[PDB]
């Protein structure tokens, strides 16, 4: 099935949040892990896996075992939004971001054209680009908000000039949306906003289409 | 091996113009907030800036603000301090300081514990 979109006080509030954005916004600057074909070398708990990624151990952690039985031992992409501060582990950690290497790789990049609303009206669109036949929504996300952040100061160290936002993406008849906004409060988790990712959703990047809702304040 | 190696400063008459440089090795500036501390004699040390990872924002010190600039160039992997209008109660030895939270900023300012690393420290003297 496909999510309902967002219902009338669904998303979090900006102007709810009282702690420093910054915390967000670095999640979503040029930092990021990205490593082609490589395989996992350890692991700690068993919904995650070890990737030596100078090289840092990176620690990529799942929903559930399914998944990192799935991967353990293949070759693989990884990409994502990764985090330190109380990173557990035994250095850096992130969630899901793993595409098979083998069969998933283009010739020539796929752009994928990203249509931003504010207050319902489009008044922006811009492309990302990745290699991968199926790619993680993470990695589509990431590329999304690092350009809004760059461009349309989406995030600043102390809020944002947005009040909600949700990114949604549509393959065909079915869709499904991220909140873009920390949850209320003087504190932002990284590692409990970043969960969302651990599902390892991907999409097909031809067919996948990348709409961006924000509201101003 | 994370490295800090401060540079410049120097002798100067009050109200004149000093710089300080850090070149940073061994880890990458850009996860990193970045300050400047100074111990003046016979004192405990000083918060002077910081800066955080990206260099959008800035604070100062009281007794420096206005006269004081930080910047920084992450591709350089360098921290600078631009020191005007010097006083004579500016006299110290000059830390660069690294937050000890690579991508995340619990304080702003950050406190002097919330970094965990500093180079030997550069002499910054107004000669009275």
């Amino acid at each position: 099935e496909s999510q309902p979109d967002p219902k009338p006080d669904e998303l979090h509030k900006s102007s709810k949040f009282t702690g420093l954005m910054e915390n967000m916004k670095v999640l979503y600057d040029d930092n990021h892990v990205s490593a082609i074909n490589v395989k996992s070398i350890d692991q700690f708990l068993y919904f995650d896996l070890i990737y030596s990624i100078n090289y840092d151990n990176v620690r990529v952690e799942f929903k559930n075992k399914d998944l990192a039985d799935k991967y353990k031992d293949k070759y693989v992409d990884v990409f994502g939004a990764n985090y330190y501060y109380q990173c557990y582990f035994s250095k850096t950690c992130m969630y899901g971001g793993v595409t098979e290497h083998n069969g998933n790789q283009l010739d020539k990049y796929r752009s994928i054209t990203v249509r931003v609303f504010e207050d319902g009206k489009n008044l922006l669109s811009f492309d990302v680009q990745t290699n991968k036949k199926k790619v993680t929504a993470q990695e589509l996300d990431y590329l999304t908000r690092h350009y809004l952040v760059k461009n349309k100061k989406l995030y600043e160290f102390n809020n944002s000039p947005y009040e909600t936002g949700y990114i949604k993406f549509i393959e065909n008849e079915n869709s499904f949306w991220y909140d873009m906004m920390p949850a209320p409060g003087d504190k932002f988790d990284q590692s409990k906003y970043l969960m969302m990712y651990n599902d390892n959703k991907m999409v097909d990047s031809k067919d996948v289409k990348i709409e961006v809702y924000l509201t101003t304040k | 091996q994370v490295q800090l190696v401060e540079s410049g400063g120097g002798l100067v008459q009050p109200g004149g113009s000093l710089r300080l440089s850090c070149a940073a090795s061994g880890f990458a500036l850009s996860l990193y907030v970045m300050s400047w501390v100074r111990q003046a004699p016979g004192e405990g040390r000083e918060w002077v800036s910081s800066i955080n990872s990206g260099g959008s924002t800035t604070a100062y010190a009281d007794s420096v603000k206005g006269r004081f600039t930080i910047s920084r160039d992450n591709a350089k992997n360098t921290l600078y301090l631009q020191l005007n209008s010097l006083k004579t109660e500016d006299t110290a030895m000059y830390y660069c300081a690294k937050s000890k939270y690579p991508k995340y900023v619990p304080t702003w300012p950050p406190l002097l514990d919330e970094h965990d690393y500093w180079g030997q420290g550069i002499q910054v003297t107004v000669s009275s």
